[PDB]
């Protein structure tokens, strides 16, 4: 009876010491509601968002 | 990191449990019968729970480390470890609001006791068999 | 059941091995003694009884 | 003496001072009388018309017509069935067995669709579905494995009046309890004061007089039938109610809460409940209970399965003269009764489910769901269309026959680690199960025994588990009652002289007599001897009747006891305790290589072997023509020739071998009836389930402290105990999402080594020896596309081998096992076998090892003795003789005396004397204690078998006598002296031992609790799915429950780093397995330990219930 | 009144409000069970671990009862080391050194 | 007096703290992460489901259709009984077999709810958080030993 | 008296809750075809 969760586990080792730019954006609800959402430097940046 | 000194169980507002959740599931699918991925907005949605594979996207934009802790543009899901998928919670917004039933239910009734109303009568309440008052003037 | 007991107690030598068993310590009482040799005794009712 | 019966047996000398009446009946008659009821088998038709004839009706024919006819709400139409009839089954036992289908035959039954207004008859055969078929030995045949359905004992449907009291007011409250059968109670009780509770349907009480007004009963009529009854003019007049319809509102009111009351629906629904049948049936059983108790009906035959108001009226007026305190009773039409109350385990009231009766109830509720779309589909499909073929739904009946033979409680699987386990699993009564009362509903008083068990249900053999009393066994002489209730022979004595006309009695029978006892002296003309006789009476007391008034008188001695425990020698020395645990331990026994048959034994050695069915028995007289290690092919008196085909090496459903040889030579000529093949456990005919050993009781050098056991070497070298178990180990190449995997040598990274057993497309070869890890089965599964690690492809690109794709899950044998490949068995879908859904390929490998004796195997006596092997000495430092034979095995002392199962001493003397063979030198007449001998006793040859049936066996007088004369073994040398001791030397240290030591032989088996099934040990291994803690149970490699108590343990040491580890680091921190192995492989300190996967699991769990179970820091 | 709690708690209780004005609080000794005695403690994880859990989580949840982790279960229930035995700080924060003389011998 | 005692245990319960009694009511339901929940393809192809997701399932429907049912204009009747089978639908999430009947599955078995996640002698709070199975450990018969 | 015993039983618990919407729709009647005609052609 073996299972899985549909998963694969990367061995891989953290390399916090570099990681690729990452910026910054700021989306906003209609009511008042501020989200920050760090999206990929080399990227487009999609004004509507599912926050 | 421990320094585990108290563990404050209350009652849970409304405000705090769309404060936990980082999605609010809408749809009753879990996974796509054919391709055996989670759905979108589903009970199973990478982007509200997590990656189910490590540090890839659901469109496979982003598939290492070097890109973590960011969001890809198209699909929506963060890029990071798969324990996410353990820890991470939902929401559902409810379109009327329901009572807890511990504090229902289970006796003595806590409702009855906070408003004086008995359990007989509050049942006919709350499961849509008797109008009651909110206001006089 | 009382008294078989007691003229199973004084028949028996020192050097029987039950009875060297028993009066050691080491294990068992004399009543499974008394059950092997003599008088098994009185029997419960399934309810309680004898 | 003797056997003399069952020809070709071992001339088996009998201790039986008594005759034996009655021989023991068809073993195996209730699994297979029961199923041929439920068939409609002529043998059981002339059966049946030999025991009341004037009903011969199988259980399909009762179910079919007490469905037959369905009719529509219109009443325009109607449809019938009649005539079930079978096919001869479309395969064979073995191909059954062999290829996993079911063994069944098809069923055809006679439908007749009729249409009243036009007026037709539409009549087919319509085929109902494949019917399971019981095969000759007992048991069913389910998709190859081998199932047997145990009988169940349940509550008698009836009337049972009981009484309590209350200690606020010290007065006897009776109640009556009319269950039904799936129907709706109704509990007439008198409460604290004067009045009477009429509680219908769980709800709220009742007068009577409510419940008598809605009959239909005026005040006048009441009266007139209760009007010496205090209680109920009582509540006549606080009635409170006048009218039979001011009453009938009342009780739709309080029988439909929440309904506006109507006359009609009232007057109809009170007759729907319990008149009309369609939902209340109290069934024959219950129908023939009530009319018993009750007297209502004498000669009349059993009908009307409801109830009548005739017997209402009846049950409360009995009720009100039992707490009048009556004792007889005349019901007007009806002879009259005596007044009692009624015992909840008195086998009276106790019936017995057998197997046609729980098929029966299977096919009626899948009948019922047919019925149910069959009268849905009446009315929506149009008229002057349709037939029997286009109305009836067999899926649901077949669906229901299959639930009920897989995934039921009592659809179990059959147990054969030896013959008499097989025939002991069956044989079997269960009192839980589906309609039964279960463990933690089972109270203490329905585990003990009723003295209604003595002949019906042995006290002794029951699980010494969580189980005891729920499970136990029928008689040895036991038959069921037509109505399910156990009847039991005696011998019917007349005026003093003991007749012969055998007659079956159910328990009440045997509470309305008097019973004497077997052992009891017959003066050679029926005629007892002491006036003063032991005897039975009613309700479970003994006393002395004169030998005037005895009727009934036993058939035998051991007639309350069981099959396996009939097979204990030196019974009635042992105690119950120790008994039960042998007849438990029994059962237990793997099939040795060699199967010795014992020295000393019962009369049921032979007939549990013969009827367990794993003995060729020649079913015609006749020549041997021919005989080989496969086949016997015997020559018949008229021409004819037929070959008996063994089972050699076949597995059993425990893992054990189940081989055949035969007993026969070329020559020889055979009768109907005779061993012509043994079995597993079986020796020229009888029961061999252990070995006959020399045994010492000394405690020797603390190997044999507390129960252990030492053995000789010599019982491993010369394979004395060594069992040949064989495992069955299965894989399929199914169908997946990426593609099909493939059964192949093209297997992922291994070295060639490795390859060498399999075959060119797969599998091993046959005979190859395996280890733990060893490949069986080559077959590997496409992974599709995943991105390599930096390191791998520099590996791999290092070496230049590819990244081969495909990814392999091979068929490697389990840990901790070995042993040779007797057979391989291989289906596939391009010879179109029968697969499931998605499956390829099929493959079974048989892997079969010589497990020998060793130490901490657990072995056995017959008298509840059990222990794991201490020490395998060898041959030299063992206790030997005078003669330099060394002892075999050597038990303890100390746990002879206090648990009082002395038999083992007493089986060990005899032992000896069948071993040396012994000579009454009867010269000057016969002395004393020989006197009550049989002849051809008196002298007796070396290793000649004996028997000693279990209640009238070897007096001690007997055994010291025989124990006298000894006969010398070889030169002049008297080994064992009169007392039945010997002078041991000491093998070890030389000096011989100062006092003489019990020696003997003994028989012993090996219990199926072996070491190498035991032994488990994980550092690291798979691991649980939700919480992330280690698996167990030994099938994966799996771990040890550090429960809650040893957690109390660990912390009354004040051992708190090793609790932490023990709960963190070893089962939940998932980071902090994976440091600890790294730093433990590369020697560094163990890490600290962090929260684990199971607090954490929890908190998100607490999080989820609205629950704000936040941490403070601090 | 009527409500049942510890004695010491008592006692500082009375001890604070015999100033600020006096007025004692009236206390009568009793002998209750284990079971009620077991789930009327302080810490909220160990009663709704030991027995009738929906109950106790509920009304301490209302209760916003704090748990402050310092038994021999709650401490089980977290992982962390349990303060018993060799877990409380008197033993667990031993401070090791090699003595002066054989530091020197070193 | 008493039900003046009982009463107060409560309504002083929630006057000495900071929480306000609206949170006994509920107007977000949250939902526990997946892998408490998890989906597993077993050998075979088949699959697993941890109970749950019916009950999720369940009270995502209804809360849809009563959206869409009071977005489209329906009856006072048809809107109150979708709410009731909203409460019935998160009443059954919470705790199985407290009102009216178990919400059974397949077979006619009832379902396993949060609450008998929590309570019950399987349930986390008791055993597997007290006693767990444990790795580098084994077991095996005994036998004596009496020269050690 | 039977009718007191109908409005009784017209304010029970109900607890399995398909017999409660069972005793709501009870409350309103069928239609027939001309009422039909008179409500499509007022909605
Ligand atoms: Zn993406």
């Amino acid at each position: 009876l073996r299972g899985s969760r549909l998963g694969a586990v990367s061995y891989e080792t953290d390399r916090n010491h570099d990681l690729a730019p990452r910026q910054i954006a700021r989306y906003r609800t209609d009511n008042g509601e501020e989200f920050e959402v760090p999206f990929a430097d080399d990227a487009e940046i999609p004004g509507t968002w599912l926050c | 990191v421990n320094f585990f000194d108290e563990l404050r169980i209350g009652l849970a507002t409304a405000e705090d449990i769309r404060q936990w959740s980082y999605g609010e599931v809408k749809k009753p699918e879990t996974i796509n019968y054919r391709t055996l991925k989670p759905e979108k907005d589903g009970l199973f949605c990478e982007k509200i729970f997590g990656p189910t594979r490590d540090w890839e996207c659901y469109c496979g934009k982003y598939k290492r480390v070097r890109f973590k802790g960011i969001i890809c543009e198209r699909c929506g899901v963060e890029v990071t470890r798969a324990k996410v998928r353990r820890e991470r919670m939902g929401h559902i917004e409810l379109a009327a609001p329901v009572t807890h039933i511990w504090y229902f239910k289970g006796v003595p009734s806590r409702l009855g006791y906070l408003l004086d109303l008995a359990p007989k009568d509050l049942e006919k309440i709350i499961y849509f068999a008797a109008y009651v008052i909110t206001s006089v003037d | 059941t009382d008294e078989v007991g007691q003229a199973l107690r004084e028949h028996y030598p020192d050097d029987n091995p039950i009875i060297t068993i028993v009066d050691s310590g080491a294990t068992g009482n004399f009543t499974q003694t008394r059950t092997l040799a003599g008088m098994k005794g009185l029997v419960t009712n399934p309810k309680g009884e004898f | 003496s003797s056997n003399n019966s069952v020809p070709g047996a071992p001339n088996r000398v009998s201790f039986a001072k008594l005759r034996e009446p009655l021989e023991v009946p068809g073993l195996l008659d209730v699994q297979t009388d029961s199923f041929e009821w439920l068939i409609g088998s002529p043998r059981w038709r002339e059966s049946a018309a030999e025991r009341g004839d004037v009903n011969p009706v199988g259980g399909l024919e009762e179910v079919l017509y007490e469905l037959s006819p369905i009719e529509d709400f219109s009443g325009s139409m109607s449809l019938s069935f009649s005539d079930p009839r079978f096919d001869d089954v479309k395969a064979p036992v073995d191909e059954c067995k062999d290829k996993d289908m079911t063994y069944a035959a098809p069923l055809f039954v006679t439908a007749e669709f009729i249409n009243n207004n036009t007026g037709e008859i539409k009549s087919q055969t319509v085929f109902m579905g494949d019917f399971p078929m019981m095969t000759e030995k007992g048991t069913f045949i389910i998709n190859g494995t081998e199932r047997v359905v145990v009988s169940q004992l349940v509550r008698s449907p009836g009337v049972y009046f009981d009484e309590t009291i209350d200690k606020s007011t010290d007065k006897t409250l009776h109640s009556v309890k009319v269950i039904p059968s799936r129907g709706a109670w109704l509990e007439f009780d008198v409460d604290k004061r004067d009045t009477v509770g009429v509680r219908i349907d769980r709800k709220r009480r009742q007068p009577v007089t409510v419940l008598l007004k809605a009959l239909g009963w005026t005040s006048e009529q009441i009266v007139e039938r209760f009007g010496f009854s205090e209680i109920m003019r009582s509540t006549l007049e606080k009635d409170n109610t006048v009218g039979t319809d001011e009453a009938l509102l009342d009780i739709y009111r309080k029988l439909r809460p929440g309904e506006p009351p109507t006359k009609e629906s009232a007057q109809t629904l009170l007759e729907n409940l319990f008149f009309k049948e369609k939902r209340y049936d109290l069934a024959r059983v219950g129908r023939y209970k009530v009319n018993k108790k009750l007297g209502l009906h004498v000669g009349e035959p059993i009908t009307s399965s409801t109830l009548t108001e005739e017997d209402v009226v009846a049950t409360i007026e009995y009720l009100v003269r039992l707490h009048e305190g009556q004792t007889t009773m005349t019901v007007p039409g009806g002879v009259e009764v005596p007044v009692e109350t009624d015992d909840i385990d008195h086998f009276g009231n106790r019936r017995l489910r057998t197997v046609g009766e729980l098929i029966q109830n299977q096919i009626r509720v899948g009948m019922s769901r047919m019925e149910r779309v069959v009268r849905e589909r009446m009315t929506t499909q149009d008229v002057e269309a349709i037939t029997p073929q286009t109305l009836i739904n067999i899926r649901p009946v077949v669906a229901a026959i299959k639930e009920f033979f897989g995934t039921s409680q009592l659809s179990q699987f059959m147990d054969q680690n030896n013959p008499l386990s097989g025939l002991t699993h069956k044989r079997r009564l269960s009192a839980l199960g589906p309609g039964g009362l279960s463990r933690e509903r089972a109270g203490l008083e329905v585990r003990d025994v009723h003295p209604s068990h003595y002949g019906r249900m042995c006290p002794i053999e029951t699980p010494e588990g969580p189980n005891i009393g729920l499970i136990g066994s029928l008689s040895v002489y036991a038959r069921v009652n037509p109505f399910g209730f156990i009847e039991t022979p005696y011998r019917k004595v007349v005026d003093g002289v003991v007749s012969d006309e055998i007659v079956y009695l159910t328990a009440d029978e045997e509470d309305r007599h008097v019973v004497a006892q077997a052992n009891s002296p017959i003066d050679a003309d029926g005629r007892f001897v002491e006036p003063r006789v032991l005897v039975r009476r009613k309700a479970g007391e003994v006393e002395y009747v004169p030998s005037s008034e005895v009727d009934y008188m036993d058939v035998s001695p051991r007639q309350m006891v069981s099959v396996a425990t009939a097979m204990i020698p030196f019974l009635e020395h042992d105690d119950a305790n120790r008994a039960l645990m042998g007849a438990n331990m029994q059962r237990q026994a793997v099939p040795l290589v060699r199967s010795e048959a014992p020295l000393v034994g019962t009369g049921m050695e032979l007939r549990a072997a013969i009827d367990a069915g794993d003995v060729v028995v020649a079913e015609e007289s006749g020549v041997i023509e021919e005989v080989s290690a496969d086949y016997i092919t015997v020559m018949h008196d008229n021409g004819t020739r037929r070959t008996y085909r063994m089972r050699k090496f076949a597995r059993s459903n425990h893992g054990t071998c189940a081989n055949q040889c035969p007993i026969v030579d070329a020559g020889d000529r055979v009768e109907a009836g005779q061993v012509i093949a043994d079995g597993p456990c079986t020796d020229d005919g009888e029961m061999a389930l252990g070995k006959n050993l020399l045994v010492a009781i000394m405690p020797w050098e603390g190997h044999n402290y507390e129960d252990a056991i030492i053995l000789s070497n010599r019982l491993v070298e010369e394979d004395v105990l060594t069992s040949i178990h064989i495992e069955e180990h299965e894989i399929d190449a199914r169908d997946t999402k990426l593609g099909a995997e493939e059964i192949t040598r093209d297997i992922p990274n291994i070295s060639d080594e490795v390859l060498a057993d399999l075959d060119e497309r797969g599998i091993v070869r046959i005979g190859a020896e395996v280890r733990d890890g060893d490949i069986l089965v080559g077959k590997v599964t496409p992974k599709g596309e995943t991105e390599l690690t930096p390191e791998e492809r520099l590996l791999r690109a290092i070496f230049g081998e590819k990244a081969r794709e495909v990814r392999d899950t091979s068929l490697k044998v389990p840990h901790g096992e070995s042993g040779k490949v007797i057979g391989i068995r291989v289906f596939s879908r391009e010879d179109e076998d029968e697969l499931p859904a998605g499956v390829n390929e099929l493959v079974r490998v048989y892997v079969a090892q010589k497990r020998k004796i060793s130490d901490g195997d657990k072995l056995a006596g017959r008298h509840g003795n059990k222990g794991v092997i201490g020490k395998i000495l060898p041959v030299e430092d063992m206790p030997f003789l005078a003669d330099g034979t060394p002892v075999d095995i050597i038990l303890n002392t100390h746990g002879v005396p206090r648990r009082m199962n002395i038999g083992q001493i007493l089986e060990t003397h005899l032992g000896w004397c069948a071993h040396s063979g012994w000579k009454v030198d009867a010269a000057k007449g016969v002395p004393d204690w020989a006197a009550r001998l049989p002849d051809e006793l008196l002298e007796a040859q070396p290793n000649a078998i004996v028997s000693t049936p279990v209640f009238d066996g070897a007096q001690e007088a007997e055994l010291q006598g025989l124990l006298s004369c000894t006969l010398p073994n070889r030169d002049g040398d008297v080994l064992v002296d009169a007392d039945g001791k010997a002078m041991l030397f000491d093998g070890r240290s030389g000096e011989p031992f100062p006092y003489p030591v019990t020696v003997g032989y003994m028989y012993i088996m090996k219990l199926h609790h072996l070491v190498d099934d035991k032994i488990h040990a994980r550092s690291t291994g798979p691991y649980s799915m939700i919480t992330q803690q280690p698996l167990g149970g030994k099938a994966q490699f799996g771990g040890q429950r550090f429960g809650e108590m040893e957690c109390w343990a660990m912390q009354a040491y004040g051992a708190a780093y090793t609790l932490q580890e023990l709960l963190t680091i070893k089962s939940d921190d998932t980071v902090g397995r994976v440091k600890v192995y790294e730093a433990i492989v590369k020697g560094e300190n163990i890490p600290e330990p962090g929260i684990p996967e199971s607090f954490k699991v929890l908190l998100k769990e607490l999080q989820s219930l609205c629950l704000n179970v936040e941490v403070l820091s601090s | 009144p009527g409500s049942l709690i510890d004695r010491a708690e008592f006692e500082a209780e009375n001890r604070r409000v015999v100033a600020e004005g006096g007025e004692p609080a009236a206390g009568r000794p009793v002998l209750m069970g284990i079971t009620k005695a077991s789930l009327a403690t302080d810490s909220w994880l160990s009663a709704a671990s030991f027995q009738e859990t929906t109950r106790v989580l509920t009304d301490a949840a209302i209760n916003c009862r704090s748990d402050k982790l310092n038994g021999l279960k709650e401490n089980v229930i977290i992982g962390k080391l349990i303060p018993a035995g060799t877990g409380i700080n008197r033993y667990r924060n031993i401070a090791v050194q090699p003595t002066e003389e054989a530091r020197a011998a070193a | 007096k008493l039900r003046a005692l009982k009463r107060l245990k409560v309504v002083a319960a929630f006057q000495q703290s900071g929480n306000s009694p609206m949170g006994m009511v509920l107007d977000a339901v949250p939902v526990i992460p997946p892998e408490l929940r998890p989906m597993v393809q077993l050998d075979g192809g088949r699959f697993a489901t941890s109970d749950l997701n019916d009950l999720y399932r369940r009270v995502i429907n209804r809360n849809n259709r009563l959206k869409r049912l009071i977005d489209l204009g329906a009856p006072e009747i048809i809107v109150n009984n979708e709410k009731r089978m909203l409460q019935e639908s998160v009443d059954a999430l919470f705790d199985n077999g407290r009102r009216g009947r178990p919400v059974t599955g397949p077979g006619n078995r009832p379902l396993k709810s949060l609450s008998d996640l929590l309570k019950g002698k399987q349930g986390r709070f008791r055993q597997n958080l007290l006693g767990k199975r444990v790795d580098y450990s084994g077991r095996s018969v005994i036998v004596v030993g009496p020269q050690l | 008296a039977l009718r007191q015993a109908r409005k009784d039983a017209e304010l029970t618990a109900s607890a399995d809750s398909v017999r409660a919407y069972l005793k709501q729709i009870g409350k309103v009647a069928l239609l027939n075809a001309e009422e039909e005609v008179e409500l499509a052609k007022r909605i």
